[PDB]
């Protein structure tokens, strides 16, 4: 379909993408908004104060100053975040995961 | 006595923003002191005639340095005109803690709270309208009177930005008996204030026992290249805009 042609020859071509699909949507800081548990090691769909994202709260091993909130590296992305209610820190690690290429 | 200038030997950072950063070298473009400048200083030895204390032109930042220990300047007043018609904001380090006292304040002719407790009923004479008092956690400033060495080098940013009346601070223990001296050390977020006031002017109320020591700096557009380290706080930084050299760093 991608080559657009009925005979193929013998390669390596790169059919699609793949992305991990996040399975659930939580919501955070009603610390003191609705309430949602902590899920670890699995793409969800975070919001942790406005900040909308994706990814993997895996457990953080950098400790914040008792004033930060976020976190991001050289690229200037959003990499850890402050857990609002029990006041952790956890990292964020995106899971769109390459390409997918059929070998025929 | 007349203000003696000195140089700030880079003073006046301050972490700009709640992000968290690690290693990375991120060039910030706020309001700090210029590096090297000549900062106001109010020669508060007495032992002369430092109680010239008038409605001093609050620009865009404000860098209130204080070499001081038993801190005699217990009250900060602002306002545009400090004459009963204004909604005057007062910074005061009372007995209880660091209160936020601003409100329609009505005031007299000669606009400050003397110590007479604050009670000469030159800044504030009734709670009329009052926007909001952050009575922050008492603690442990029971009018100090330690002096000596100075030690607490109690550094303070006074800015005033869509509103937001933002204050931080920071408490080094280095010990000096003379003017800002050399290393680096930023400041940290004390409190933010969520009220909408507007500031033109402000004074500083030493406490009638003045020989005492405190500073004003004058902040300004600048940019910076601050230096985050593994802990991720603040190392270094240089100006932007000061030298040659600085500029190609």
């Amino acid at each position: 379909c991608t080559l657009k042609s009925f005979t193929v020859e013998k390669g390596i071509y790169q059919t699609s993408n793949f992305r991990v699909q996040p399975t659930e949507s939580i919501v955070r800081f009603p610390n003191i908004k609705k309430s949602t548990n902590l899920v670890k090691n699995k793409c969800v769909n975070f919001n942790f104060n406005g900040l909308t994202g994706t990814g993997v709260l895996t457990e953080s091993n950098k400790k914040f100053l008792p004033f930060q909130q976020f976190g991001r590296d050289i690229a200037d992305t959003t990499d850890a975040v402050r857990d609002p209610q029990t006041l952790e820190i956890l990292d964020i690690t995106p899971c769109s995961f390459g390409g997918v290429s059929v070998i025929t | 006595l007349p203000p003696a200038y000195t140089n700030s030997f880079t003073r006046g950072v301050y972490y700009p923003d709640k992000v968290f950063r690690s290693s990375v070298l991120h060039s910030t473009q706020d309001l700090f002191l210029p590096f090297f400048s000549n900062v106001t200083w109010f020669h508060a030895i007495h032992v002369t005639k430092r109680f010239d204390n008038p409605v001093l032109p609050f620009n865009d930042g404000v860098y209130f340095a204080s070499t001081e220990k038993s801190n005699i300047i217990r009250g900060w007043i602002f306002g545009t005109t400090l004459d009963s018609k204004t909604q005057s904001l007062l910074i005061v380090n009372n007995a209880t803690n660091v209160v936020i006292k601003v409100c329609e304040f009505q005031f007299c002719n000669d606009p400050f709270l003397g110590v007479y407790m604050e009670s000469e009923f030159r800044v504030y004479s009734s709670a009329n309208n009052c926007t909001f008092e952050y009575v922050s956690q008492p603690f442990l400033m029971d009018l100090e009177g330690k002096q000596g060495n100075f030690k607490n080098l109690r550094e303070f940013v006074f800015k005033n930005i869509d509103g937001y009346f933002k204050i931080y601070s920071k408490h080094t223990p280095i010990n000096l008996v003379r003017d800002l001296p050399q290393g680096f050390s930023a400041l940290e977020p004390l409190v933010d204030l969520p009220i909408g006031i507007n500031i033109t002017r402000f004074q500083t109320l030493l406490a009638l026992h003045g020989a005492a020591a405190y500073y004003v700096g004058y902040l300004q557009p600048r940019t910076f290249l601050l230096k985050y380290n593994e802990n991720g706080t603040i190392t270094d930084a240089v100006d932007c805009a000061l030298d040659p050299l600085s500029e190609t760093k």
